[PDB]
């Protein structure tokens, strides 16, 4: 019961980088650049209300 | 900048002086018994000018 | 946006701004600043969720 931190400051005091951060809370999305053009890994599902 | 803008604009007027609010959004190093009577002097009393008064100070 | 608003950038950094977060005086060191945050959650002596 302090003053408040970002609460990443914490996971990086448990020897996490920062793309391991962003990999524990948050799904990726691959995206691929070939043929000269910029493609996706679609998935369906998440592309509830948008 | 920050601490004005910030103070001024949440406390309006925090309804019931919510002193575990600000105090936190404050730099320096915190836990002191000095910067407290700072703060409880300014929120009421002589209000609307004294909130003019603070920053200044 | 956690992260957006991280300051701290490695182990270090984080430790150290803990330790001055909670130890608000004294110079931040290396045994100090990971002991600290080791005698908070990670020992028997310091923390017992029994």
């Amino acid at each position: 019961r302090r003053r408040k931190l970002p609460a990443t400051i914490i996971l990086r005091a448990l020897n996490y980088t920062t793309e391991q951060i962003l990999d524990l809370f948050f799904e990726k999305v691959i995206f691929e650049i070939r043929d000269n053009k910029l493609q996706m890994e679609l998935v369906p599902e998440r592309l509830r209300g948008e | 900048q920050s601490q004005l803008k910030l103070l001024v604009t949440r406390g309006k007027e925090q309804g019931y002086l919510t002193y575990a609010e600000v105090n936190d959004h404050l730099p320096e190093d915190i836990v002191d018994s000095d910067q407290i009577e700072d703060i409880i002097q300014m929120i009421n009393d002589m209000g609307i000018q004294v909130m003019e008064e603070a920053p200044d100070a | 946006e956690t992260l957006r608003v991280d300051p701290t950038n490695d182990r270090l950094s984080a430790l150290v701004e803990i330790y001055r977060m909670m130890r608000p005086g004294e110079p931040p060191t290396r045994e100090a600043a990971e002991s600290l945050f080791e005698n908070l959650f990670f020992s028997e002596d310091r923390y017992d969720l029994s």
